[PDB]
RNA sequence: CCGGGCACUCUAACGGGACUGCCCGCGAAAGCGGGAGGAAGGAGGGGACGACGUCUGGUCAGCAUGGCCCUUACGGCCUGGGCGACACACGUGCUACAAUGCCCACUACAAAGCGAUGCCACCCGGCAACGGGGAGCUAAUCGCAAAAAGGUGGGCCCAGUUCGGAUUGGGGUCUGCAACCCGACCCCAUGAAGCCGGAAUCGCUAGUAAUCGCGGAUCAGCCAUGCCGCGGUGAAUACG
C-alpha cells in the first residue's frame, strides 16, 4: 500500500476546499469540531437524499452550510419542509445562524462518492461485484467523462480469503496535478465483514 | 568540554545560565 | 557620482556604491579592514576591481545583511563586480573570464526526514 | 484608517485587497497602497503510518498571508461605501485610526 | 564512479601567494571546515620557514612538493588465488594529492607542540630531502620496483 | 605536607596548586587568594614564607579538610545506610544512587562487567 | 527538593492522626498510603505502616531519620540479586 | 479500558496537573495537536479531504 | 532619531527567462562533443510525487469492522506501586581522550520560527537556579534573543593535566495537590573510566561530508544527548 490520497495531493490547484474560512489560533479548534458534528449530523441524515459534498463558509458567530445532492427533493421535503426542519435540528446543535442552502448536481455519475456509495450499497445486497464495478465504471464513461476507475477490497462475495478487485477505462493520469480528478470512498458493511470501495473519475485536464 | 557544566561551553549546550554564563 | 550594484551570497545581501576617490572602502558603517579583520577571505572582496586595475580609483560605501562573514564578503565581491559593468559597460571583457560577473546559487540543502541532515544516513547494523 | 487583511488564501486577499483599494481611491481621496507583509506559517510533521514506520513522515503547512492598506486622505465619502463591500469568507478585516 | 570521468575541482588561488597548489595544502590542513585557522598555520609556516632560513617560502613549499612525490606506487590485485601487489605509474593528479596528504601527516607525527612549527619543520626538512613524507615516498617507491614483476599485470 | 597535610606542586600557579588538596576545588583557591591578597599567577615555588602561613592559617580554619570532610562524607553515608533508607540501600548494594537507570551502562559504581 | 519558601510537606490527613496519638496516650500501628510525606518531629517514637504498593510494611521513627520521606523506609522492589 | 477513559479526559479533574488532551475525534492519548485538538492519525486523515482549512501539503 | 523619499534592501503576489534556441563538428534520425551569448545550458540545485504487484509484511492498541470470548466482571472507580528492576547481552546516540586544543575577558556576522493565567524588555535582592517589581506587543512595531564556531587579547605548557565530566557528599531554586521510589536546574566539595579503540562495521560525490549554534512540535515541569527544521564556516576524492 503506497499510493497517496488524490485529494489533499490537489488542494490550491485543481481542487477546492469543504470548509472554507479564516480563524485565529484559538478558534480553529472549536469551529472545526462543529464542522465535524455537522457533517457527522447531515452525511448521517443526508445519505437517504445522496450526499455529495458538504460545503461550509463562516464570518463571525454565523455559517452558510452549502450542501450538494442529487435527489434535492429529499432535502427540500414537502414544499420546503424537511430543509427548515434540519436547519432547527442544525441551528440546535450549532446555537447560530445556520444558513443551510441545498445545490443541484449536474451529473451524479460524475460525482465520485455517490458512484462509490452506489456501488458499496450494492454489495450490501449479495450483488455481482465483479458486475456492479464493471457497470459503474461504463456507466461513468457513457456520462462523457474523460476517465475512470473503481476498486472494491475485502471479503468478496463472502470468501474467507480476501482479495482487493479493480476496473478501469480510458485516462486516469494520478501522476499529473493539473488532471482534475474527483475521487470518493464508501465502507459497505455486510455480515461477513468491512468492505471498502474507492472511485476514480477523471473530468479533465486544466 | 560540551558536558563540563562549570564552563562557559558546558552551560551553552544545556541551554540553561548561571555564575559560569551569566545573563 | 555614485555607482551600484546587488550583491548576494546565500543568505548574505550586499548594497555597494563604487565613488571615485583615493581608494577607500567601507562595510557597514565600519572600515573594510576593521570589519574584516584576521579572515584571509577577505582580500576576495576587493578582487574584480584588480581585473581592470581600478585599486584606487573608486571609494566604496557599502552595507551588508545576512548570511555570514565570508558569505558577506563574496555578495561584496559581486556587487563591486556589478556597479563596474554600469559604470563601465565595456568592462565586460576581462571580468567574466574571471566569472565575476555570475553569483553562484549554491545554498543550503534541506534537512529531510529519515536524515541527520540533508544527505547523512543514520548508521545500521542487520545481525 | 488602518485596514488590514488576514487569510488562509492570498488569490482572495490580493482580490480583495484590489476590492478595497479600488473604493476608496474612486470615492476620495488618498489610498496608501496594498502592502504584502510577511507570510506566517504553521508547519506540522507527522508520521504517515499510524503503526511504528518512524522514517516516513508527511508535510503539512497552514499559511496565514498577510496584507496592508492605508487611506491617506479620508474623508467620510468612503466611511459608508467601504461600510458596504462584498467580502469573501476566507477573510478576516480590521479598522485602525 | 559507472557513467562517466568526474571533474577535477579547480581551487580559488591563496590571496598570500596566488597559488592553486598553496590552496590544496591548505585545505588538508582543515579541520571541522574550520579554513581561516588553517591559512594561519600554514602561512604562519611560510613566516617560520623564512625566519630559521632566509629564502622564499614558495620555493620552499613547492620544492618540498616535488621531493615527495611518488613516481611509481602498488595497487593490489588478487589475480588468481593470492593478492598481488601490481606496480603503477602515478598520474600528476594523484601525485599530488598523495605528496600533500602525506606532507601534512608527516607533520602531524612530529614532537614540536605547534602546529604552525612543524608544517614549517616537515617542509624545511623535505625540500632538503628528509622528513617522514619522504620516507614514505620512497617507501612506496621500492615497493612498486620490488614487483617489478608484475609489470604485465598493469591496468 | 605543607598545606593543608598536601604538599602542593611547586612550579605551578598557586591557584591550580591549591585544587590538588581534598576539600578545595578551582572556587575556593579564587577565594583564598584575595582573602588573603596574594597573586594568583605566581608559582609556589615562588611564593614568601608570609604568604605561605597566611594562606595555610586561612585555609585550615575557615574550610574542612582532608581526612576530616572524608569522615563526614563517611559518616554521612553510614547513617543513611544504618537507618534502611532508600540512600543507604544504593550505597550498600554499591548501586547508581541518583536513579539512573541500571538495565545497562552503570559501570562507575558497579565496576567492570561480570560477564555470564 | 521542595522550594524551602513552601511549607514543610505532610498529607495533613496523616498529621492529624500522629498528633491525636501523642495527646490520647501514644501509641499503636498506622495504616498509610503516604509515601510522599515527610516524617517529621512529631512522628518519633511512632510505627507506621507504610504501604509500598502491595504491603504495609512496619516502619519504626527514629531521631535521625526525620528529613526523609515514609516511602524510602518502605521498599518498592523485591530483589534477592541474579542468577 | 476505553469508553470510561474518552469520558473521564472531557470531565475537570481534582487537580491541574491530571488534565490531560485526547484526540477530539477517536480518542488517542498520544500525539495530540492543540492547535486542532486532533491526533497525528486523524490530522492527516482530514488534511487530505480539505476539510481543513487553509491545509496544504508542504513542499521546500 | 525627525523632515522627507520607495531609491535601495526586503516583503509577497504576478510575470519573464532555458527551448541544445544559436555557431563549429560527428550524425540516417534521435542525439553527442566543443563555442558563444547569458544569472543560469543541456532535467540549473532541492522538494512534492511511488506502476501492475511482492513480502499470507506491519497495525483488532488510533479508528472502523466479521466472528469468537467475559457479565457484582476479562466491566468500572480510587489510593499506592510498576512501566525507571540489573549477575548480563545487542542496536542507535551524547560527551571525550586534548595544544588545528582547553579556559577567562573584550568584539563581531545568521536563518527559521514561536509567543494574552503568553513571550517577557529594563529595574532592583541573590555568586547563581531564581525571586519582586515593571515597559511594550493580539506582534516586519514588542519579546524570546546571546547566534556559536569566527575575531582581538591574556593564561595553561604535554602531565590522567586548567584534558575529560562520570560518580558521590552537602546547601539550595522551580514546576506541580505531591519530586522516597522517580523530574530538571543552580552553587560548594568529590574529579571515575578514558592516551583514539580486537574481530568486525556505517555514512557521505559540493555547499555535500565534517564542524558550530538556533528554533518548533508534544509539553505544568522534565529525564530531548530523540525527532522535524534553519542558517554559519566549509573539504578530500572518483584511475576504473
Ligand atoms: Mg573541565
Ligand atoms: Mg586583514
Ligand atoms: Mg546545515
Ligand atoms: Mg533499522
Ligand atoms: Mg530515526
Ligand atoms: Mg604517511
Ligand atoms: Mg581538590
Ligand atoms: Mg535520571
Ligand atoms: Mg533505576
Ligand atoms: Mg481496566
Ligand atoms: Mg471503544
Ligand atoms: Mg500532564
Ligand atoms: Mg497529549
Ligand atoms: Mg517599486
Ligand atoms: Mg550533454
Ligand atoms: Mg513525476
Ligand atoms: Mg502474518
Ligand atoms: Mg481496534
Ligand atoms: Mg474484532
Ligand atoms: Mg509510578
Ligand atoms: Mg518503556
Ligand atoms: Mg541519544
Ligand atoms: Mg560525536
Ligand atoms: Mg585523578
Ligand atoms: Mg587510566
Ligand atoms: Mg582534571
Ligand atoms: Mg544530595
Ligand atoms: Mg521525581
Ligand atoms: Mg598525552
Ligand atoms: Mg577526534
Ligand atoms: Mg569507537
Ligand atoms: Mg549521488
Ligand atoms: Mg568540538
Ligand atoms: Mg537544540
Ligand atoms: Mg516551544
Ligand atoms: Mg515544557
Ligand atoms: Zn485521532
Amino acid at each position: 500500500g503506497n499510493k497517496i490520497h488524490p485529494i489533499g495531493f490537489r488542494l490550491g490547484i485543481t481542487r477546492d476546499w469543504e470548509s472554507r474560512w479564516y480563524a485565529g489560533k484559538k478558534q480553529y479548534r472549536h469551529l472545526l469540531l462543529e464542522d465535524q458534528r455537522i457533517r457527522g449530523l447531515l452525511e448521517k441524515e443526508l445519505y437517504s437524499a445522496g450526499l455529495a459534498r458538504v460545503d461550509i463558509e463562516r464570518a463571525a458567530d454565523n455559517v452558510a452550510v452549502t450542501v450538494h445532492v442529487a435527489k434535492p427533493g429529499v432535502v427540500i421535503g414537502r414544499g420546503g419542509e424537511r430543509i427548515r426542519v434540519l436547519r432547527e435540528e442544525l441551528a440546535k446543535l450549532t446555537g447560530k445562524n445556520v444558513a443551510l442552502n441545498v445545490q443541484e448536481v449536474q451529473n451524479p455519475n460524475l460525482s465520485a462518492p455517490l458512484v462509490a456509495q452506489r456501488v458499496a450499497e450494492q454489495i450490501e445486497r449479495r450483488f455481482a461485484v465483479r458486475r456492479a464495478i464493471k457497470q459503474a465504471v461504463q456507466r461513468v464513461m457513457e456520462s462523457g467523462a474523460k476517465g475512470a476507475k473503481v476498486i472494491v477490497s475485502g471479503r468478496i462475495g463472502g470468501a474467507e480469503q480476501a482479495r482487493t478487485e479493480w476496473a478501469a477505462q480510458g485516462r486516469v493520469p494520478l501522476h499529473t496535478l493539473r488532471a482534475n480528478i474527483d475521487y470518493g470512498f464508501a465502507l459497505a458493511r455486510t455480515t461477513y465483514g468491512v468492505l471498502g470501495v474507492k472511485a476514480y473519475i477523471f473530468l479533465g485536464e486544466v | 568540554g560540551k558536558g563540563d557544566r562549570r564552563t562557559r561551553r558546558g552551560k551553552i549546550w544545556r541551554g540553561t545560565y548561571g555564575k559560569y554564563r551569566p545573563r | 557620482e555614485q555607482y551600484y550594484g546587488t550583491g548576494r551570497r546565500k543568505e548574505a545581501v550586499a548594497r555597494v556604491f563604487l565613488r571615485p576617490g583615493n581608494g577607500k572602502v567601507t562595510v557597514n558603517g565600519q572600515d573594510f579592514n576593521e570589519y574584516f579583520q584576521g579572515l584571509v577571505r577577505a582580500v576576495a572582496a576587493l578582487e574584480p576591481l584588480r581585473a581592470v586595475d581600478a585599486l584606487g580609483h573608486f571609494d566604496a560605501y557599502i552595507t551588508v545583511r545576512g548570511g555570514g562573514k565570508s558569505g558577506q564578503i563574496d555578495a561584496i565581491k559581486l556587487g563591486i563586480a556589478r556597479a563596474l559593468v554600469q559604470y563601465n559597460p565595456d568592462y565586460r571583457a576581462k571580468l567574466k573570464p574571471l566569472g565575476f560577473l555570475t553569483r553562484d546559487a549554491r545554498v543550503v540543502e534541506r534537512k529531510k526526514y529519515g536524515k541527520h541532515k540533508a544527505r547523512r544516513a543514520p548508521q545500521y547494523s542487520k545481525r | 484608517i488602518r485596514i488590514k487583511l488576514r487569510g488562509f488564501d492570498h488569490k482572495t486577499l490580493d482580490a480583495s485587497a484590489q476590492k478595497i483599494v479600488e473604493a476608496a481611491r474612486r470615492s476620495g481621496a488618498q489610498v496608501s497602497g496594498p502592502i504584502p507583509l510577511p507570510t506566517r506559517v504553521r508547519r506540522f510533521t507527522v508520521i504517515r503510518g499510524p503503526f511504528k514506520h518512524k522514517d516516513s513522515r508527511e508535510h503539512f503547512e497552514l499559511r496565514t498571508h498577510n496584507r496592508l492598506v492605508d487611506i491617506i486622505n479620508p474623508n467620510r465619502k468612503t466611511i459608508e461605501q467601504l461600510m458596504t463591500l462584498d467580502l469573501p469568507t476566507g477573510v478576516e478585516i480590521e479598522i485602525k485610526t | 564512479a559507472r557513467r562517466r570521468r568526474a571533474e577535477v575541482r579547480q581551487l580559488q588561488p591563496d590571496l598570500v601567494y596566488g597559488d592553486v597548489l598553496v590552496t590544496a595544502f591548505i585545505n588538508k590542513i582543515m579541520r571541522d571546515g574550520k579554513k581561516n585557522l588553517a591559512a594561519r598555520i600554514f602561512y604562519d609556516a611560510c613566516k617560520i620557514i623564512q625566519e630559521k632560513t632566509g629564502q622564499e617560502p614558495l620555493k620552499v613549499f613547492k620544492q618540498a612538493v616535488e621531493n615527495v612525490k611518488p613516481r611509481m606506487e602498488v595497487r593490489s590485485r588478487r589475480v588468481g588465488g593470492a593478492n598481488y601487489q601490481v606496480p603503477m605509474e602515478v598520474s600528476p593528479r594523484r601525485q599530488q594529492s598523495l605528496a600533500l596528504r602525506w606532507l601534512v601527516q608527516a607533520a602531524n607525527q612530529r614532537p614540536e607542540r605547534r602546529a604552525a612549527v612543524r608544517i614549517a619543520h616537515e617542509l624545511m626538512d623535505a625540500a632538503e630531502g628528509k622528513g617522514g613524507a619522504v620516507k614514505k615516498k620512497e617507501d612506496v617507491e621500492r615497493m612498486a620496483e620490488a614487483n617489478r614483476a608484475y609489470a604485465h599485470y598493469r591496468w | 605536607a605543607r598545606i593543608a597535610g598536601v604538599e602542593i606542586p611547586r612550579n605551578k600557579r598557586v591557584d591550580v596548586a591549591l585544587t590538588y588538596i581534598y576539600g578545595i576545588g578551582k572556587a575556593r583557591a579564587k577565594e583564598a587568594l584575595e582573602k588573603t591578597g596574594i597573586n594568583p599567577a605566581t608559582r609556589v615555588k615562588d611564593l614568601t614564607e608570609a604568604e605561605v602561613v597566611r594562606l595555610r592559617e586561612y585555609v585550615e580554619n575557615t574550610w574542612k579538610l582532608e581526612g576530616e570532610l572524608r569522615a563526614e562524607v563517611a559518616a554521612n553515608i553510614k547513617r543513611l545506610m544504618d537507618i534502611g533508607c532508600y540512600r543507604g540501600l544504593r550505597h550498600r548494594r554499591g548501586l547508581p544512587v541518583r536513579g539512573q537507570r541500571t538495565r545497562t551502562n552503570a559501570r562507575t559504581r558497579k565496576g567492570p562487567r561480570k560477564t555470564v | 527538593p521542595r522550594s524551602l519558601k513552601k511549607g514543610v510537606f505532610v498529607d495533613d490527613h496523616l498529621l492529624e492522626k500522629v498528633l491525636e496519638l501523642n495527646a490520647k496516650g501514644e501509641k499503636r500501628l498506622i495504616k498509610t498510603w503516604s509515601r510522599r510525606s515527610t516524617i517529621v518531629p512529631e512522628m518519633v517514637g511512632h510505627t507506621i505502616a507504610v504501604y509500598n504498593g502491595k504491603q504495609h510494611v512496619p516502619v519504626y521513627i527514629t531521631e535521625n531519620m526525620v528529613g526523609h520521606k515514609l516511602g524510602e523506609f518502605a521498599p518498592t522492589r523485591t530483589y534477592r540479586g541474579h542468577g | 479500558a476505553r469508553k470510561a477513559l474518552i469520558e473521564k479526559a472531557k470531565r475537570t479533574p481534582k487537580f491541574k496537573v491530571r488534565a490531560y488532551t485526547r484526540c477530539v475525534r477517536c480518542g488517542r492519548a498520544r500525539s495530540v495537536y492543540r492547535f486542532f485538538g486532533l491526533c497525528r492519525i486523524c490530522l492527516r486523515e482530514l488534511a487530505h479531504k480539505g476539510q481543513l482549512p487553509g491545509v496544504r501539503k508542504a513542499s521546500w
